[PDB]
RNA sequence: CUUUUGAUGUUAGGGUAUUGGCCUAACAUGGCUAUGACGGGUAACGGGGAAUUAGAGUUCGAUUCCGGAGAGGGAGCCUGAGAAAUAGCUACCACAUCUAAGGAAGGCAGCAGGCGCGUAAAUUACCCAAUUCUAAAGAAGAGAGGUAGUGACAAGAAAUAACAAUGCAAGGUUUGUAUUGGAAUGGUGGGAAUUUAAAACCUUCCCAGAGUAACAAUUGGAGGGCAAGUCUGGUGCCAGCAGCCGCGGUAAUUCCAGCUCCAAUAGCGUAUAUUAAAAUUGUUGCAGUUAAAACGCUCGUAGUUGAAU
RNA sequence: AAAAACCGUAAAUCCUAUCUUUUAAAGGAAGGAGAAGUCGUAACAAGGUUUCCGUAGGUGAACCUGCGGAAGGAUCAU
């Protein structure tokens, strides 16, 4: 009968809808990676508290417990693969005390951006939905995209892009500009 | 869902000074008589 | 019994119309004004 | 209501004069249900 | 409370596939109960689970799976390894179909669909290709099941632009900002590859195909709680708004409108129910002189708790 | 094979009784809300008789009075 197939919510709405500082904070967050809602911002935030009750709770449990030296290296290897902690890191505590900027840092129109190719977020963004941008022999058309600690070296431009050496330009112009130029020869 | 029976007046509050528009709603789910009121500005015109 | 005054000034109320203005800017590029628009001409 | 009773501080009725009325209608209706019954 | 009408037990038997008061005969007077029997209510099928959770908790669970029960309500029965079977039979009750009036025939709480009831819920579609079942077992069937249709129940990703030059503002020739003006790309239409039982969808490719990118985003607010107006007209304790406090009697920051602004955003309001908030049900963790609340007082059984070694 | 009888299983109908739920009703008697209504002045000051409790009787109403209490009293006091 019903689908076997789960789903889930992936933001959880703030409570207190009013705060002047949070409103201003999630203003500044929104535009400064160029991010079209505050829903997404929630998004990363409720990503961020998932990862940050996990390690909370492995930090509870003690040293050498088996539960602790299992989860807690599969945590951490998935935080350096996406790159959110350093080779300077080796602890839980750093994985407790990152942040939202630091979990934003990863999508993929900022890398873009920070990267080149597009000279403002937004218009990372409007690439990325353009489908201008490559990940490396996949290209990506979702901003959100995570970019993991080894795909930043091979993001560039897609194959099919006429920026990645596609159909030039304008065909509508090019041919108008041919009839003309051969009309006046 | 109801039947409306007929359209009253009635005062606000002492502190207050108005004719709240209601109507006079008989259930057909039971049978009840209820009073509803109706939002708006000329909205009891636009109920027979 | 004073029902004929139901909606008196919303029918009495002079009727102007919504003029033609500009096609409000949504999106992504909504917030990127009312971000924009609050560090850089003040100070 | 309970044990604070009578507590005048807000001018009603003595409770005393209100019990005693309460009595005199209960047994009015005491004597009505022992009439029809 | 149960106990003539089996209630509790013994003995003997009957019956069953088997044990058994399951039933029968005799006998005995037992069995349960304030640790709540026996009753009543449940808008009660139970569980796996769901919502909300700091931890405790509170509420929900008709509904994917498992178990139970039922096929309008009862009862009875045949076949069969297996049924007290219901798209099997028999009868009664209530409905209800045909009839030439003599008689026949029925059970959608299966799939669609209709009426009714309602606040409240889809197509009288396609197919056995997948999953699996039945057979005389490849080859046939299967409204099981799958596929599509309706579908803002929920859930996820994600358009409504981006960019270059002057004019203007701010700053020592850096940011924002109306003009131009070329790129980019979906939405859309058509063909195709593909997919598919067939078809459709997705994906991919090829043609056209955005300047007011008219390919034009809404919902609800702007006194406080609570983000955003002592802006402009109308009304004038009326109309109305307002969850609460309150606004409205000529200057209405609250009504009716326009402009602007705020919030969330392809979503946003409303109603009801529920959880947190609620340490306002308190085991964790409440309060009882005066806010509600120490029995008038003592004895006392059950219960709860009990010196050291 | 029809058919009949007897234990049993037992639908269904009717009578009676009880219980549950809903519901009509002359009359009676409350509560709440509303309006500038009528009569008085009960309480808050020693509220003009200190207030209040239990009980009993009486009165148009608030209320009054007797008995025994309390201070939440108007006295922490020769």
């Amino acid at each position: 009968p019903k689908s076997y197939r789960n789903y889930s919510k992936t933001a959880r709405n703030p409570k207190r809808p009013f705060e002047k500082e949070r409103l201003d904070q999630e203003l500044k967050l929104i535009g400064e990676y160029g991010l079209k809602n505050k829903r997404e911002i929630w998004r990363v935030q409720y990503l961020l508290a998932k990862i940050r009750s996990a390690a909370r709770y492995l930090l509870t449990l003690d040293e050498k417990s088996s539960k602790r030296i299992f989860q807690g290296e599969a945590l951490l290897r998935r935080m350096v693969r996406q790159g959110l902690l350093g080779e300077n890191e080796e602890k839980l505590d750093y994985v407790l005390g990152l942040t939202l900027p630091k979990l934003l840092e990863r999508r993929l129109q900022t890398k873009v951006f920070k990267l080149g190719l597009a000279k403002s977020v937004h218009h990372a963004r409007v690439l990325i939905r353009q489908r201008h941008i490559r990940v490396g022999k996949q290209m990506v058309d979702i901003p959100s995209f995570l970019v993991r600690v080894d795909s930043e070296k091979h993001i560039d431009f897609a194959t099919t892009s006429p920026f990645g050496g596609a159909r030039p330009g304008r065909v509508k112009r090019k041919s108008l500009k041919k009839q003309k130029e051969k009309t006046e020869a | 869902k109801g039947i409306v029976v007929e359209k009253v007046a009635i005062e606000a509050k002492q502190p207050n000074s108005a004719y709240r528009k209601c109507v006079r709603v008989q259930l057909i789910k039971n049978g009840k008589k209820i009073t509803a009121f109706v939002p708006g500005d000329g909205c009891l015109n636009f109920i027979d | 019994g004073s029902l004929a005054r139901a909606g008196k000034v919303k029918n009495q109320t002079p009727k102007v119309p919504k003029l033609d203005k500009k096609k409000r800017l949504t999106g992504r590029a909504k917030k990127r004004q009312l971000y924009n628009r609050r560090f850089s001409d003040n100070g | 209501h309970g044990a604070s009773r009578y507590k005048k501080s807000r001018a009603k009725m003595r409770w005393k004069w209100k019990k005693k009325r309460t009595r005199r209608l209960q047994k009015k209706r005491r004597k009505m249900r022992q009439r029809s019954r």
